[PDB]
Formats: C-alpha cells, structure tokens, sequence
C-alpha cells in the first residue's frame, strides 16, 4: 500500500494570497498566508503617502509629550518605533 | 466497442438503457431471462430495455486467406477449438486462483489472530510499566 | 486485492505492536534500573 | 537544457534554460513549462528599464509553486551576471527562497548580481520583450491591459 | 467567492466594535460567550452581544476614572471591574446598577482576578505594593499581603489558594492566602526569568502553567505544579512589542490551550502556537497599541482591544 | 470478518530485519491455527460444473478439451480432390463422389478468386478503415489506463496526507505517555517523601511521651 506517494498535495489552492497591492485584509490567515512577501528585482526608486507611509497612531498624551521633550529640549529621546534610543 | 459480456464488436449491437452496458442481443436476451438480471451487475432487467444501437457494423475485413470457403471454415475450426481452449484454462484459473485466495484468507486469519494476542501482550505491558 | 494487501497491512499491525511492547519493556527495564 | 517558449498575449519568444551555471533552476523552469503551470498566468509585474516579473499563476505576486514542493536555493556564480535585456532570471524574495517567478530583464541591472539566480536568455523574439516592457502599467508596475502567458512550453 | 470555511456565526469573520471614547484597557468574554465587557480608559464599562447584531445594549458608569481591567464572573451575570480611581466595582451585567463599590486601595488599582471555583472572591494588586484578596459577602477585605513595589498584574489560581502578583520588582511571586493570615507574610514562590516587569498573568485551563507577559519584550510560560523541576520556567515566546507607553499589556490561553495570544505595543494582535512555541497569528489593524486580547469560550474566536477605542472581534482560519 | 485491522503503512515502515522475525511469528500462529485448511475453499463458493447440461455439444466439448487431444483439423485428403482409388476405379457411383468432389472444389476456388478479386478491387480502404478502429480501441484502453491511475493515484494521495494527519498526533500522544511515565516516577519520589514524612512524625509522638 506502501506504493508511491509524492508530496504535491498541501500546496496549490489551499495557500491563499492578497493581491500585492490590497491594505485590507478580509479574512484572518495564518502569518506564512497573510504575511510572506511579494517577490522580485527591490525595483528603482505600493506605499501609502507619497514619500513614505502615513499610519495614524494612538497613545495616551503623556506619551507624546513626554518622549518629545525628552529628545526636544534634552537632545536624546526615545524612538517612536520601539527601537532603542535616538541622538546623543 | 464490444459487448462487455462477449468482448468483440457486436453484430447487432444493444445497450440495456437502464444500465450504460452495451450487450449482445439474441446473448443478452437469453441472459434476461436466463436469471432476471444484469449480467454487468446482477441489477434487476427486462428484455425490452434493451435498445437496439445499430450504426450498421458492416466493417469486419475479409483476411486474406479466411476470404475462402475453404478458409472461412477451416478458421472457423480452430476458432472454436481456441474458443474452449481459452474457456477451459479459464476453468483450471479459476481453480487455483480460488484455491490461492483460500490460502490468503487462512494466512490472514492467522495474521489477525496473531494481531489480537500481541495487542493482549503489549496492552499488559504498558498496564504494567503504569505500576 | 482484499487478502494480500490486508496481510501486508497486518504485518505492519504486528510490527507497530511489538515496537511498542518492546517500548513498553524499555521502559520498565529503565524503571526498574531506577529501582 | 535548450529552447522553452513563451506565448503571451503581447506575442511570443523563446529562452534557452541554461543547464551548467543553475541545473536546478533550470528543471524547474523546464518541467513548470512541461505541466502547464506557465499558462495563463499573467505578467504581473513589468517595470521599465527593470524587468518583467511572471510566474505567479494566482496573479498577486506573492507566490509561486516549485516543483521540489516549496522554495529552493539559489545558483549564484561569478560568471552569471545580469549584464543586458532578456537575461531570463529568478525572481527571489531574498537569499535561497525561489519559487516559480521568473523575471526577463530589459536593462542591464547589475545591482541583482548576488541575488537573482539567473537561468538563461530571451534567444527568440526580443521585439515582443521590448513592446512588452515599454506596456502601460499602473502605480504598482501592473499592466493597465493584462498581459497573459497563453502558452508556455519546452521546444 | 472566496468561501474560506466561515468557523463562527459572526456576521463576518473580522468585526470592529467601536463606540469607546477612550482606550480600551481590558476586555473579557461572558462564560457563555455571547456577551463583551470591554472597560476603557473613558471610565465606562460597554456591554456588547457577540451575535446577531454586536449591539453595546448597556454602558456601565460609575468609576471617575480608566476602568483598566475586567473579568466576569463565574456565572456571567455579576461583572468585577477594576480601576484607576482606587474603587474596584462589582456590577450586575443583566440590570446596570453596582452591586459592591470597595475601595480600599491607596492607589491606581491595577490588577484583578476572580476566582473561578469556590466562592465569591477576586485578587486585586494596586500601585502601593500589596495584593488584597477580597470576598464577596464581607466588606472588609479578607486578605491583604505586602510587596515593596507597586503590582502590576495578578490572577487567582484554578484551585483556589494561591495567588500570583507580578511587577516592576523584575521577579513574579506566588503567595499562599491560607499559610497567611498576618500582615507580613513572605513569598512562597520567586519566579525569576523576565528581565524587567511583569504586565499581565493569566492561568492555564488546567491550572498547571501560568502565562507572564513581561515588557522584557517577552512571553513566559511557567509552571506552578508543586513538585517542578529546580526552574518552573517551561517556555519562551518572542514576537510582541512593548514601548514607552507602559500599558497594562496582558495574556490569554485560547479556551484549549492550544494557541496564547498576547496584546502588543506593535499595535499587532499575536497568537502562537503554544507547542511549537512559534507565531501562528499575527493580526494587523488596530492603530493604538494591544492592551489585551480574549479568546472566545467556545469557538476559536480572538477578539482584541487597543487603545485606539476600538475592539476587533474576529475567527481564526487555518 | 474483521474491520479495519489496520495500522497505517505509510506512517509504519516494516524494518528489514523485522521481516524474518514476523515472517516467524506468522508462521507460528500458522503452525496452531484453529482450523488449518489450505484448502479453505471449502468456504468458499462451490465453483460449479461447466452448465451446459441442454447442450450435449458443450458437454462432449469440455470431455474432450480438458484432455487437449484436438480435434484433427478438417478433411484435408478428401482435399487434394482425388478421384476414386485402384479399388474404386471400376465403380462409377464412386464416381459420383468424385463428381461432389471435384465440382465442389472448383466452384470453391471460384468463389475464391470472385472474394480475393472483390476486396483487391474494394476491400483497400475497408481495411484502412478497420485498422483505424483497432488503433482507436488502443488509445482510448490507455485513456482508460491513464485516468484510473490518475484517480487512484490521487486517493493514494489522499489517504497518505491523512495517513500523515494521524502518525503526528499518535507519536506525540505516545510521547506525552512517557512524560506522563518519569511524571509517575516524579510522584513515587514523592511517596519517598511520604515515608520521609511519616519517619518525621516519629519524632513527635517520641517528644510528647519524653
């Protein structure tokens, strides 16, 4: 029973993709569905502004303030991003 | 092209219409009434049914030597001695066939025997190392 | 097609079952080494 | 291992797989074509003076079967340079990740070299691949007016 | 088109729930499932269906500040809110009136879990550092034990003599409330393994392993089985973000034990696989960051709240 | 009568000294088998004697055939159309055999030559049309062919994936039974500290009375 059996199966329809364009997502997918990048040659330069992306945001006011006038008026802050600290 | 139960292309060609099996007539007709039945399946059928596809089979070629009296009957006689002579090794294949399938069906009889008492064992086994 | 096939299959029955009894005696044999 | 054929709706050309500098790419490129898979299976993705991206059959971009089941590695060389038009490439979304998305290249682009596994070159029908780069595509680099492969096949 | 096998009744397979006017700092699914408390940062406790129509058919007033963390309780009708006005709130769901207002902390009371066998009888830990435990009947509170530094997230374990504060002071304690009934008892268990502080505490469906999200940027899963080995650190989770917002970021267990989802600085709503302690969701949307997300009792539904007065209430396909 | 003695063989590779071993224990369970036939076609279906008991032809028929001594193929001296012999010479009745004989064979090679010349006129594309037929009975038996091995194969498939879909989930579900082992042996060190506990309190009771 053993025979042969390939492993062609599992792929095909069952992955199912956004058009590389859409910012919507309809459907929750798994993040290898969902996620997972285009493809191709980075290209010469699908954004959202014009010169980079535009997301709206949502804190508390503090936390504005505060990490504005951290860097601002002390010359070293935190990043809005998460990621470490900015500046000397 | 040929009747399922005759297997070379019928003269009078006929399918059944409840069935999608094309039949011999004056074969098929026999068989109707010979148990009641579909010979494909064993499906209950009437002779009627039958549906009479005929395209005219007027095809089958003169051989060379079989165009001839002499030759249309000399093949004629080992037609029906091939005929019985592939029926009757049908017979004896069917014999050892059948006797090999009684062997297989002992053989896995004893294979689920055998499945039951090691499944006993290891079920006692697992039921032990628990203690 | 029934029997042949079936005997394989139940060769790979017995043979799943005595690797796990033979798991399951591993595994009191360690237990016992324990103790 | 020579000669695959492209027809696409904008015409048709035929690329020679390479089967020294990249086997595996190669097979893969002739045994998709072989299946039927490259049929379809629009060009997605054509940029001027860049290349034109296809492969993907769903036509989003964003995948491409193989036929080791997934992605696979990449066959980079010293000697493979993206150096003009109709270099016959893979397209990769970084190192060791090929899928089925080839892209012809229009230009020379050297700054693929490293990344791309090239398998071949456009031996037949350049024309139809410069009418074809020079098509009207909208802000995401998507030909306004489809751009299907109607037939792709080993010759 | 498109026919991705609907899993829930849900009108749709993502649904926004707006009509917040504030951060939503913590939300919780009824028992039966078919009911949302989503507490916000505008002091309000909104009620929503979770069928048919998700209609907020009830806003709860009632604290003068963020309502910061909800549970429900056992039965589903008797809702435990918990605040930053030092008043912890139980509610009748079905009416909107408040049944018991006890306020007996100093400061923002941060942390709270009802017990979920037994009786009547919820953990809160506040700012000031100590972790009271409070019945239902009586209106003193029945326990109250002192840490040094201000409690940031607590739960009460599935049998119901535990309890589990973590917090700024970079270890998670578990004490016993029967071994105390004086005012300063010592730990029992010192969790250690998260770098910094402690957000959010949940327990296991089978009580056996406690979930920590740490702003160590970091999952950890421990277990609280009394015999364990040397370190009850089982598991390890990366993937989310916290920042300098400091939000009470929190943790669930899918109503299986299958899947954890975290609340992220990200704005990303986080889901793994517990097994393979890997990502199996990463859901975008939310424009504030993820304060928490609720698996649905029943059905594999996650809905999230963030604090951009908005709660996606969605399926999961795969 | 068993149903679905089975354990899946895509999952459960036979290693290959395993064949041996349960080549033996099968030969064992032979060797005590209940009701050890080897001719168990006695369950089987009576396989019934050749039915043509109304037709004496078919009888005689299978008499002969399965002793295989043939029929003589047909009359091939009264073939070579001789007329009566030395001892048949005088007798003229003997040539009125003689007369069925060889004016039969004539008008047989005469018929003969009006079919070989029928079809050497016609029979050319008869022949063209025939040989197309059985070229189309070919390719539509490896049509038939190539599609059942395609379904079949794509059951095969199938069955392999869920094949997959169970021998995960057993192995860990075994997997977990061992953890579920060393957590028993966990809970016998605690019934060592049950005895270290009980040999504890036999401290107690010695105080009280002290």
């Amino acid at each position: 029973l053993v025979l042969r059996g390939n492993e062609a199966k599992s792929l095909g329809e069952v992955r199912k993709l956004q058009d590389a364009g859409a910012r919507k997502v309809m459907y929750n997918l798994p993040v290898e569905d969902m996620h997972a990048p285009v493809l191709g040659p980075a290209h010469p330069y699908l954004k959202n502004h014009f010169v980079g992306h535009v997301e709206d945001a949502h804190m508390h006011p503090i936390h504005f303030e505060q990490q504005y006038h951290n860097f601002h008026a002390l010359g070293f802050g935190e990043a809005p991003s998460g990621i470490g600290v900015v500046g000397k | 092209m040929f009747c399922s139960i005759s297997g070379t292309v019928p003269e009078q060609g006929v399918v059944s219409t409840k069935s999608g099996h094309l039949f011999e007539k004056s074969l098929i007709e026999k068989y109707v009434r010979e148990t009641g039945k579909c010979p494909v399946t064993g499906e209950p059928l009437s002779t009627e049914d039958l549906l009479p596809l005929k395209v005219n089979k007027t095809v089958k070629p003169r051989t060379a030597p079989a165009t001839s009296i002499p030759g249309l009957l000399s093949l004629f006689h080992d037609e029906w001695d091939a005929n019985m002579l592939e029926l009757h090794n049908t017979r004896t294949q069917l014999h050892q066939t059948r006797q090999e399938l009684s062997h297989a069906l002992y053989q896995h009889d004893a294979a689920t025997r055998v499945i039951a008492r090691l499944l006993k064992e290891r079920d006692e086994a697992r039921a032990a190392l628990a203690d | 097609s029934h029997a042949l096939y079936q005997h394989d299959a139940a060769t790979r029955v017995i043979a799943r079952l005595l690797k796990e009894r033979d798991e399951a005696r591993a595994a009191l044999a360690d237990m016992k080494q324990q103790y | 291992a020579p000669l695959v054929q492209i027809d696409t709706s904008m015409g048709s050309f035929t690329v020679e797989l390479y089967y020294k500098h990249a086997p595996r790419t190669c097979k893969n490129f002739e045994e998709l074509a072989k299946k039927g898979y490259y049929d379809g299976t629009i060009f997605h993705r054509i940029i001027r003076d860049f290349m034109c991206q296809g492969g993907d059959p769903t036509g989003t971009g964003r995948g491409g079967e193989s036929i080791y089941g997934g992605k696979f590695e990449d066959e980079i060389t010293r000697d493979l340079k993206h150096t003009g038009a109709g270099i016959l490439s893979m397209a990769n979304s970084g190192p060791n990740t090929n899928g089925s998305q080839f892209f012809v290249t229009l230009a020379p682009t050297p700054w693929l070299d490293g990344k791309h596994t090239i398998f071949g070159r456009v031996t037949s029908g350049m024309a139809v691949i410069k009418r074809l780069g020079n098509v009207q595509t909208d802000n995401l680099d998507r030909p306004v007016t489809e751009v299907k492969v109607i037939r792709a096949r080993p010759v | 088109k498109e026919g991705i096998t609907r899993t829930s009744n849900l009108s749709a397979p993502i649904i926004q729930l707006s009509g917040h006017a504030g951060e939503v700092f913590s939300m919780r699914f009824s028992p039966d499932g078919q009911c949302i408390a989503s507490g916000s940062f505008d002091k309000t406790i909104f009620l929503w269906r979770t069928y048919d129509e998700n209609e907020n058919y009830n806003v709860i007033a009632g604290h003068r500040n963020a309502v910061l963390e909800v549970h429900w309780f056992t039965d589903g009708e008797a809702l435990l809110s918990c605040s930053a006005d030092k008043t912890a709130r139980c509610w009748d769901a079905e009416t909107g009136a408040p049944i018991k207002k006890m306020g007996e902390h100093t400061a923002v009371v941060n942390s709270c879990c009802p017990l979920r066998r037994g009786a009547k009888v919820f953990v809160t830990g506040a700012d000031d550092s100590t972790v009271k435990v409070w019945d239902m009947r009586v209106k003193k509170s029945v326990h109250t034990l002192r840490s040094e530094f201000p409690v940031c997230a607590v739960a009460f374990a599935d049998a119901g003599d535990q309890v589990y504060s973590g917090g700024v002071d970079n270890a998670i304690k578990v004490w016993d409330l029967r071994r105390g009934g004086g005012a300063d008892v010592e730990p029992s268990m010192l969790l250690k393994g998260h770098s910094d502080s402690v957000t959010g505490l949940r327990v296991s469906p089978d009580g056996g392993h406690l979930l920590s999200n740490a702003m160590d940027n970091t999952l950890r899963e421990w277990d609280v089985r009394p015999y364990a080995p040397p370190n009850r650190c089982t598991k390890v989770f990366t993937g989310h973000m916290h920042n300098f917002e400091k939000n009470l970021l929190r943790c669930d267990y899918a109503a299986d034990g299958s899947k954890v989802a975290c609340g992220s600085a990200d704005r990303m709503v986080y889901i793994w696989d517990t097994s393979t302690r890997k990502l199996l969701y990463k859901l975008p949307g939310h424009s504030g960051s993820v304060n928490e997300v609720v698996f649905h009792s029943k059905e594999p539904i996650v809905a999230s709240a963030s604090s951009d007065k908005t709660i996606f209430l969605g399926e999961l396909t795969q | 009568n068993e149903h679905l003695v089975d354990a899946l063989p895509y999952v459960d590779s036979v290693p290959p000294e395993l064949k041996p071993h349960v080549e033996a224990l099968i030969e064992e369970e032979k060797r005590r088998s209940t009701k050890l036939p080897s001719d168990y076609l006695r369950e089987m279906p009576s396989v019934r004697a050749p039915k043509f008991d109304d037709h004496p032809v078919l009888k005689t028929e299978y008499e002969r055939v399965r002793n295989k001594e043939p029929m003589a193929p047909l009359d091939s001296v009264r073939y070579r159309l001789e007329p009566p012999p030395q001892a048949r010479r005088g007798d003229v009745g003997a040539w009125k055999s003689s007369l069925d004989n060889a004016a039969a064979q004539l008008e047989h090679q005469h018929l003969r030559i009006l079919n070989q010349e029928l079809l050497l006129k016609y029979g050319d594309k008869a022949w063209r049309a025939q040989v197309a037929l059985d070229e189309a009975a070919v390719r539509g038996l490896e049509a038939q062919l190539a599609a059942l091995r395609k379904e079949t194969d794509g059951l095969n498939r199938e069955r392999k994936l869920q094949q997959h879909a169970a021998g995960s989930e057993l192995s860990k579900l075994e997997r977990q039974y061992l953890s579920q082992v060393r957590k028993n042996a966990d809970i016998e060190r605690a019934c060592d500290r049950l005895e270290d506990a009980v040999a504890a309190m036999e401290a107690e009771l010695d105080t009280h009375i002290r």
